Parts: C-alpha cells; structure tokens; sequence
C-alpha cells in the first residue's frame, strides 16, 4: 500500500534539558546561557590598565615613601589591585586617617598629575626638608617625597598658601607630628603646644599634637598622624602653624571617573590583556547574560547566579 | 506520534512517504526554517535584552564600617536570590514552551496534509495516511508542496473503500 | 474569497467572525460572545500587568558630598542593580505576553472553526482554507443555525450524501 | 452523561476518563496512565516553583538610632525595593502558571478525545460534545478495546457502513 | 455553491509589537505600559507642598540669619527643594557640624512650630544678645534670631535648662565660639580656656573652644562651630558653660513623617499642583507600572526601566 | 444506542484561583505557596539559642555590671534579643562609644570565653580594684566585674601588657574617667591632666580626660566614657597611662559566625524551641518559597511578599 507520513528530526545529541513539567528531556539542540569560563588573568578594563602599586600601599605611594620612587607616574587607571601585605607603607610610624574614603576616591581616576604646591626655600625663620633614619633612601636618612617636615619656628607661626587654578580637584596629603614629650615639643617647635589651621574659605580645621610617649617602634616613641584632603577646582587653601606640621609639598590634580572605579584584592599579577568584565579569579569574555564565576565583579558583567548550568532547549524532543 | 525519526536529517520536521517506487524520508524546509528562525529569535532575546550597568563590587573592608558592610552583604545575597530563582524558572518555562512549540509545528504539518486528502485516505492514527489510491513521486510530492488535487483521485478512492466493505 | 490563513479587512463588529456565500448573497458576521469573551480575558491580562504594581513610598537622593563616599557607592550600586532587574524582566515579560496573546487569538479562531466542523461533519467539505463547502442548500436561515450552534446534522444528511454521490456515481 | 463541555461529578479515580453506554449498562472509567502522566507533570511544576528557592542566611535590622540616618534610609529603600520585586513577580508568576495549568488539562482531555477518534474513524459519529455515537454494536469487551487503544477498525467496518446507509435514507 | 468561512478582524492600525519569537509583528491593538511623560513641574506630594528655602540655606533659615526672616513659618513639608548656591547661609564665619543628617532629619515634617527655649533676661553675671557687623540687619550689627551670644561671665559658670514637655522631639541649634587667641578668650569670657557641657541624663557632650588665628574672612580671624541636636519627647537638657557658648534661644517642635521625606536638587520652580510621584524633571501623573523619565524619584512611583517603549499587544495579528 | 464519551473530573472543592486571563476560577485542586502561619515564639536557630540579656543591656553584661552576675556564661548564640528598656546598663554614669558596631560584632558568635587580661596585684605605686556606691552589689559599693579602677599613681605612668595568643580575636572593654574638676583630678591621679595611650604596633590612640562638672546623677558630677576594641589573633596590646584609666581586666575570646548573626527587637520572651527562620512575631516552619508574616527576618527564610494568598492551581477547571 501507498503511505505518506509526517514526522520530525532526531539525531545523536546527548544534551538534556529540564522543563517546568519534565526533567532530563533529551533534545537535538540546546544552548547554554550561563558563562562558566574565565581567562585566569587580571586585565585592563576597556584598554585602561589598573593601578599596580607593587611593593607599596596606596598611602605609601601617595605620601611618597622613598621605597616607592620606582612605581611610577601613572596617569589613569580603571581600578586598583590591592597588595595586602605590601611592606612599603608608612616608613615613619603612625596612623593614617580616613584611609578607606581615600581608597574609594582613588578607585578610578583620569588625569592624575603631580604638582608642586609651595616652595620651601621661600620660607624664613624655619628649617625645611627634615629627614629621619626611619625613612631611609640608599643608606641615608630621608623623608617622604611629597611631604615637608618643617621645624625650628621658635614658637612663631609660618604660612603656606596652596592654590588650585584648574577645573579638577587637587589631592592633598599631610601629617601632624605627635611629639613624645614636652621636651621634644620645645626642642623642635619652640613651644609646649602648637596649633595648625587649614583654611578653606570660611571653613577651617584645627590640628593639635597628641603629646605623649608611645611604645617604641623603629627607635621612635613619637608618631605622625597622616591626613588627606581634596581642594576643589578654582579654590584656595591657606595654612598657618606654630609647629608639628608635616607640610604638603606635592599634590595631585585628578579627575575621578564617576561611578566607574574599583578595588581589587587578588593574588594574581597584572597581565597584558583587556576585558569589559573582571573578577578576582580572572576576566570574563562573555556575551552571555549570566555567569557563575564570581559575585565580586568590576565593569559590565553578566549577572551572578547560583547555578551550575542554564541549558536552554533550542532543538526538538529527541525520542527515536 | 510513535516518536521522532533517526535519520530524518536536513530538516527539523518533514515527510516520509512510501509507495511502489520505494521508501525514504524528506524534510519540510519552509516549516523548518520558520521554526529555526523563531527559536533563534527567542535565544537572541534572552541573551541580548540583558543590558548591564557598569557595576563595581567592593567586599574588602574592616571593622570600622560594620554597619555598611552588613547592608552591603545583605544586598549581595538578595540580588543573588532574585537572579538565581528567576533565571532557573525562566529556563524551565522556556524549555517547556519550546517543546510545546515543536509539537504544534508537526501537528499543523499533519493537519495540513489531512486537509488535502479528506476521503482519499485512511487515518492510521500515527501521523501516517493510508492512501486509498496509487501515489507515485508526483503524487506524494504535490501533497508535500500543497497542491494535491482531491478530485483527480476521487472516484478511484471511492472504489477502493467500497472494496473495504459490502454493497447493496 | 475566504480566509482564515489571512485576515479579513472589513470584518468589523468583532475580533472573530464568519463569512457566508449562498443564493441570497454574501456577508460577514462577528461571533459576538466569542469576541466578548476574548476581550474580557485580554482586558484582565492588561489590568493584571498594570494594577498588580503597588510600589511603596520611596525617595531617591544622589545629591550628596564626598565624605560618605562608601554609602553613596553602595547606594549607586543598589540603584543600578534595581535598574538591571526591572529592565531585563520587563523586556522579557512583554515579549512573552505578546507571543502568548497572539497564540491566544489563534486558538480562539481555531476552536470557532472546530465548532462549525463538529456541526457539519460530512455534510460539508473542508476546503482546508478555513472554509466549508456545503454539500447541500443553505439559505440565510441555515447559515444562522450554523453560527448559533443549532444546525441539525440529520436535517441535511440525505441531500449531502446524494450530492457526494454526484461527485462519483452512478444510478 | 456526555460532557467534555462540562465536568463529570462522579468521575473519580482519575482526572481524565471515559463514560460508556451500551446493552450491558453505563459506567465511568478513568484513564489511569494519562492521569498519572499529568499528576507527575503537575507535581513537578509545583515542586519546581517551591524547591528552586534556596534563600541564604540573612538577618534584618531596623532597630537603630538616628546618627546613621543615611544608612537607615538606604536600608529601608532596599527593603522596599526588594518587597516590590518579589510581590510583583510572584503575583504575575502565579497568575501565569494558573492559566497554563488550566490549558494543560484542556490539552490532555483533548488529546484523549483525538486518540479515540483516530481509532473509530467513520465507524462512529462525532456528536460534537466529546461523545462518539458508534455505528455498530459495542459490548463491554468492545468498550475496553477502545479504552485500551486496541480497537480494530476493519472488525466493525461493514456493520457500520450498513448502519450509515440506513441513516442516509433507503427509499 | 454554498460556503461558510471562519475568519478574524484586520484594520488600518500601524502598531507593531515584538514577541519572543518574532519582531515587529503588526497588530490591530496594543497598549503602552511605559510612562514617558512628565508635567514638568515641582508639585506637592498628596496636597503637602515642598519646602522652598529661596535665597536661604536650611542652616541659615533654622539658625535665624537676619536675611532669612521672610521665608517663613512653614508648618509642614513633604520634601525640600535644595538651592545649592543660596547666598544667605552662615553670616558669621565658621563650620556647620553634621549638616547631612540634619538635611535627612528635616526632609519631611508635620507639626513644625518654633518655641522659645529660655529667657536671656533672667540671667545674671553675664552679657546677652551680643551682635556683630558680619550679621547685619538693615545696616546695623545684629545676630542670628534663634541664637544668643553670651559673654562677660568673668570665668564663672552659667546655666541654661531646656525642657521639652510635648510628645514630639524638639530641634535645637547652637554654636561654640572659637576665639582667635588667648587675649580674646580672656577678654570676652574672663579665662584662658572654657568648657561647655550639654546634659541629657547621664549622657553628656563637652565642647571646648579651638583657639587660634583663622585666615581673615569678613574681618574675623575667629570662627563659630554650629551644632544641631534633637531633644526627645518628655526630656530635659541642662547646659553649663564658662564661655564660648552661642546659646540656643529658639527651637522647633516637629514630628517627622516616618520613611516619607525627600531631598530634591532641581532648577525647576515650585508650582501649584499635586502629584503622588515627583522627579527632578517633573511630576509623573501615572497609573502605569513602569517609567523611563528619571531614576531619582520621590513618592509612590512606577519602576525605572532602561527602555524606550513597552508595547503590550492586545489585538490580533494584522495581516490581511 | 451505543456511545462512548471523553470527559474530565469534577468535585465538591470550593477552592478558586486567579489566572492572567480570568479571576476566581473554581478548581478541583489548588496549592498554597504562601506561608502565613508562625508559632508565635522566639526560638533557637538550628538548635543554637539566642542571647538572653535579661535585666541587662549588652553593655552592662560585657562590662560586668554587678547586677548582671547571674546571666551567665553563654558560650554561643545565634542572635541577640534586645531588651525593652533594660534597667541594668551603665551603673556609673557616662557615654558608651561606638555601641552599634559592638552590637553588630557580637550579633552571632561561637567560642565565647572570658579571660583575665592582667594581674592587678602585680602592679605597684598604685591603687587597684576601687569601688563606688553607684555600682552596688547587694547594698555594698562595688564596681564593674571586668574593669579595674586604678588610682593613686601620683602623676607617674603605669603600664599594662595584653597578649592574645589564640587564633581568635579578643574582645576588650575599658573606660576613661572624666573628672569633675582639677581638684578631683589631682586627688585621684596626682596631676592636672593625664594621658592614656593604647599601642597596637605602630598604631596608637591617645585618651585624655574631659574635665568638667556634669549634671549630678547618682551623686556623680563626673562621668566615664566606655570604649571597646577587638585585639586580633596573635597580637599584643600595650597600654601606658598617667591616670583616668578604668583598666580592662577581663576580656572575651570569640569567633564570629561570618554573615550569620542577628539583632532581635521583640516583646516575646525566649522559648525552648528551634527553627531555621525567625521573625519578631514568631518562628516560620516552612518549606514554601514565600511568606507574608514579617519583613524583618533572621536565618533561611521565604521571601516576604505583600500578598494575602498565592493559590497555585493543580487541579482542573471545576465546572460540573
Ligand atoms: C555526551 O555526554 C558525556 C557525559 O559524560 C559528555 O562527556 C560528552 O561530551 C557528550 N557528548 C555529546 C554527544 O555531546
Ligand atoms: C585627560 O583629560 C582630558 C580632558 O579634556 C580628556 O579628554 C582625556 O581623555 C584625559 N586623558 C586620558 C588619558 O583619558
Ligand atoms: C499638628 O498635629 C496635630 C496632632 O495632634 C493635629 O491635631 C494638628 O491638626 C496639626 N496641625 C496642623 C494645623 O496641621
Ligand atoms: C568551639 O566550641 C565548641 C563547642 O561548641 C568546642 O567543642 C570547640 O573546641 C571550640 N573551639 C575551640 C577554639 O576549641
């Protein structure tokens, strides 16, 4: 007998998919919409390399720890790779104030350029560029490159005027010298107590030393409290101090990439590659909507889901 | 209805006729291409419609920010639960619909042929038509093509079905 | 001149309907109850997608200084994550509901066709284009009985069998 | 008494079934394997909607002072954003799955009907109400052959052809 | 021959919808569920108008700047329109402490009424109502309306008790006078160093003047740190001071609308209309579930999506 | 005649469901996927009981307020029930610094064990274990159990070394005595002004008394500022002071359950029950994906939704 039939394809595909009704239904074609592969590298984001601090911390680098003289001169970065146990941090012992906000503020910047803020040689009745064995450079007592330790004022005020004539903010770092006792306070700054006042228009901050013997470290019972600030565009900072001020000599003009920074804690080094999405485990080169590589991500990334696979059926039910 | 055909390749849905010439399979390429275009467009939709913000994840911190860290970690899990649950169900639903979509395509291919040979065939009840007449490679073809002429085989079919019963 | 598998420009009066051809003339006629049933359902679906959104009172702040950076970073993250969720889901929701709404209309006109089919049976010939060629005479009173689900099969059985025999023979 | 356009109060033993009428009597019988296939599929659907939620360990705090007001604002924003997302998505999910579940049961009784139809063919008359008027004699052994998809067409062909000619007028 | 056909409607609608399977499918009907329009107004939120601090800042207004005496007497507000470049702020140079939290605290209030906190005339051994050229009122040296500059205590402690008997919190504002040198400190308050202590039960805050020469602004080398606080219902505050206190003379009872305030930065003016959803670009008069006008919203609003349209099909396939 | 029919089941079920297309459709069977029941109890989380600070606050208990000596010795807890106005808090009037972070840090811990930090009898030239009437233990003047009030140093410095040799952090609490006047300062510590310096490596904090008369509470015009700290594993803290130090005598080794704590404000007492999900109204014993009991939740819980029911149709359309 003559006989015509209607039917559909079946092949040798072992792909199975799950549906709301049945599980592990064999199909002739299935698509994976979950990205599960990365390149195992720390890359540049869209061509912009991250900031590699190497043996230094952000603080050590910005302050200008002599051992950080080799980094160097990075103009822009898409994110920062943090080296946790970086040895080159604060060479002179002390506290860093508000480090976390500085981290956020520096997480992604554009036109980063160092600037000389004032000329110490213009100053009179004072000693400038003071050094210490604790901040050595090649077997000699040095100090932070971007800071200036001022002494010998004999209890008299000295003044520093800082100006930001650009349309970008100006990053400033400085310190307050916490003397160990009155005898050191008098010998260095010629008084028993000092004030240091930062003037941003009508706004002002006053700094006072916290005098007292700290437990000895690096032959120092005294400390330095390190501060940072941001002098806005077209603005002026005026400083007056009767001592204890480690002056800001070098600052940095910078433009921060709005809502486009990043802080990366990773053991991987930095490679010569680029990506639009980065994880601590490596970069994702994906056009897929979902990924299960890592939740902590930077850039334009697929959404992180708690799944091992997302098999989307395309083909037919494969039952011969 | 009994299952798919191993060795029906070159098309998703199609025909497998069987006359006095011989046997063989064939693919309905237009009906296949429609389905192939659509399923592709579904997959593209699920992929391309995802537009992502530039996101920056921070979870490295300390102990002097414990309130913000707690909220940040709470937001992370909540985002995790949403995207996990929703995507899982998106896949399950769409896999069920995709399979329903296939069954409908061959079934309309079936009903389009059945509509061409009304009386001129017996429905075997398994996607196969027992033709009540002789059908060569011009007849089986025109059925596939959508041009089968029901009248050019009417009387011969009636004779055959009469030979399937009595008479008075 | 008859669909489906093609739309009737000038059906009017409803979404789904009939077109007849006999001795008295032609004419379209919408199936009002089947049309009204579908309208209610589609209206219900639209209202569900709209009325089930009862969003809370919330206020957004992005105007802010620097020194809380950490909070503003988190806040911007939440803003952007909320946006990605609502954007993606709503895109798919619309794409899905449109695929299903078109399927819904299809199933409605097919059932309409099936209802007529189950009435006429072998008293008619399935032209396979959404039309039934009646094997007997169907005046306007007969066409109405079909559209109302009151067409009686046996009242036209002999005439249809006789006409089918004419398509063959012979006595 | 003859439905598919209506539900059988007193079907029991299953979701989808048959009701026969012959010389020996009447009675309902559920199609167990088709019922069990739907019971499995529905069970899987309910389980999917339920078991696929695996929520993390999470703790919520709203008891808090003033001076972190900023943080409490964001935390409340997040809570409410999350609330709107889960409320709206779950409502729509439940509305959608209910519509499809109902369509799932319809398709099942419809395929059961189409299976019976493909066996009987012209040996029976589609009454259009999910019933088949058999054109021959069908004892309980015949009924069980139909319910088991084993009904043989030719074994009743002649008797049916005779019965239909009677219907088509013999004078 | 007699025929009857089954068919569907076709019309002249140019509307097209996208589906999961096809794109740009013509239809006979389609609904837009995305709000794309705003009225371009700053409206009231459910009949409650926003707060317009026109030329004054919130601080300037609450402190009682002599140029902010016209605003005025707004009992309630649903959100605050922020004028970032308002000229009338701090007429006496200094810092405002914790401004952001105050902005939040005052974002939406109900029963905002001013109260006299204490009567300066009842005090002895002291000068009250001290004025200054920097806070002029009509060509004459004045001072903040709601603050009282106390001097001449001659090193002796003075006391102020402030009681909040009501069932609502009480907003207080005050200042601390940062003298320029020991001479001015000795001269105004009869000592070298004062203390000012605020008492809320066992809880206390001690303020000390930060003495030192600020950069000269408005002929002042001294400054004032401004503080705000909130005295809970049925609570008593007790202050003792030996100088440098700019006393809180006028405060404000207020009830905050819980989880229902707002801060708005917009160049639009405040119109005489009402809405349930407010954006910086204008108000959303929408019953639709989604909008694409603005992300920064206040009120009960449609969800912000990144989309140009959301056409929901309602009609049939329009292929005749 | 002889006819066979195809049909479906109908029953006496009064359950309805809503669909995208129709509402209140009667069905033969439906499932609720919304949990709406709770047991009205505060319970343990997976067997781990919460922390019951009965008449005490967390501050009172950790400092060792004599009225908290009964609690006691809880090694672990899954979350903390904050008490509705606990009477036993700070027996000696003063301020607790950074309480909220301490609430967070302690919201869930594992190996909570007390340690003696130093031995007061080993100290010389000083008076230890001082008591006051404001911290009574059964009608007798006593003091905090975990702090040591040191006096009589005659202006001379004294030293304390705290070592944490374990692999878990060590919780430390101490206080700074804010004396009421210079006379009391001299009489107790033999100077006009003291320093207390905490050393953690190069990092240091310097504490100074805020001398001044506070309002008289519990016969005290002086106060104490209470502080807390976490000394990390394998670390050492060194303290030097010339007065005003309320020394840390007993600390707590603890291991925090990461991202798995909780703070519970409820009027319900603690019951002898267990659960995996806890609300302020009661425990949720559910496997269901959603709940409408409470938004504030702790543990592995169904998502909160703003819905009264979520009926999932399982059965057939029930039209007989
Ligand atoms: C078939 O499945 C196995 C599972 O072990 C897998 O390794 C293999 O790649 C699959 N091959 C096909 C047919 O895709
Ligand atoms: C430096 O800043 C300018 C601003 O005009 C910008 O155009 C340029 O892209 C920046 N440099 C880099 C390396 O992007
Ligand atoms: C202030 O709040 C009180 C609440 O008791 C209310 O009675 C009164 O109407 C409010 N004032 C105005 C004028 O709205
Ligand atoms: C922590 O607690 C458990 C008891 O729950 C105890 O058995 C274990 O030894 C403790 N861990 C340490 C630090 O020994």
């Amino acid at each position: 007998q003559d006989r015509i039939c209607i039917g559909y394809q079946a092949n040798q595909n072992n792909q199975t998919v799950n549906t709301l009704l049945e599980q592990n239904v064999p199909v002739t074609g299935a698509q994976e919409i979950l990205e599960t592969n990365h390149n195992g590298k720390l890359c540049s984001l869209n061509g912009v390399p991250p900031l590699d601090l190497q043996s230094c911390t952000l603080a050590g680098w910005l302050l200008g720890n002599p051992n950080c003289d080799n980094l160097l001169e990075a103009e822009e970065w898409s994110y920062i790779k943090i080296n946790e146990n970086a040895p080159d941090d604060l060479c002179f012992p002390g506290n860093f104030e508000n480090l976390q906000d500085l981290l956020l503020e520096m997480s992604g910047v554009q036109n980063f350029t160092k600037v000389k803020l004032f000329n110490p040689q213009s100053m009179t009745g004072v000693t400038t560029n003071n050094v210490d064995q604790t901040c050595p450079f090649e077997g000699k007592p040095s100090f932070y490159r971007n800071l200036n330790w001022i002494q010998g004022n004999s209890g008299l005020p000295f003044n520093i005027e800082i100006k930001n004539p650009t349309s970008n903010p100006l990053l400033l770092l400085w310190g307050i010298h916490n003397t160990k006792d009155a005898a050191q306070q008098r010998n260095l700054y010629g008084n028993d107590y000092s004030y240091t006042i930062f003037n941003f228009g009508e706004k002002s901050e006053e700094f006072r030393p916290d005098i007292g013997q700290r437990d000895e470290i690096k032959a120092h019972q005294d400390r330095i409290d390190y501060y940072w600030g941001s002098l806005p565009a077209q603005s002026t900072l005026r400083i007056e101090s009767t001592g204890n001020l480690i002056a800001p000599e070098y600052g940095f003009y910078y433009k921060r990439k709005e809502g486009k920074g990043g802080l990366m804690k990773s053991k991987l080094p930095i490679s010569d590659c680029s990506t639009k999405c980065q994880t601590p485990l490596g970069a994702l080169n994906s056009t897929l909507p979902f990924q299960n590589v890592h939740q902590q991500t930077i850039g334009n990334c697929p959404k992180y889901v708690k799944a091992t696979s997302l098999m989307l059926a395309t083909g037919l039910r494969n039952n011969p | 209805i009994e299952g798919g055909w191993q060795g029906m390749i070159d098309g998703w849905y199609g025909y497998h006729h069987e006359n006095q010439e011989g046997s063989g399979y064939a693919a309905d390429k237009e009906a296949t291409q429609k389905a192939v275009d659509a399923i592709t467009n579904k997959v593209n939709s699920i992929i391309d419609k995802m537009n992502s913000q530039f996101e920056s994840n921070i979870k490295e911190f300390n102990r002097l920010e414990l309130r913000i860290q707690h909220l940040s970690d709470r937001v992370d899990d909540a985002l995790l639960d949403i995207w996990s649950y929703n995507t899982e169900l998106l896949v399950l639903l769409e896999n069920e619909r995709t399979l329903d979509f296939h069954d409908a395509n061959v079934k309309n291919l079936f009903e389009k042929v059945k509509a061409q040979l009304k009386d001129n065939a017996i429905d075997e009840g398994n996607g196969c038509f027992l033709l009540l007449h002789k059908c060569n490679n011009s007849c089986m073809d025109d059925i596939k093509n959508g041009t089968y002429k029901y009248m050019d085989y009417r009387e011969e079919s009636h004779i055959e079905k009469q030979k399937i019963d009595g008479v008075e």
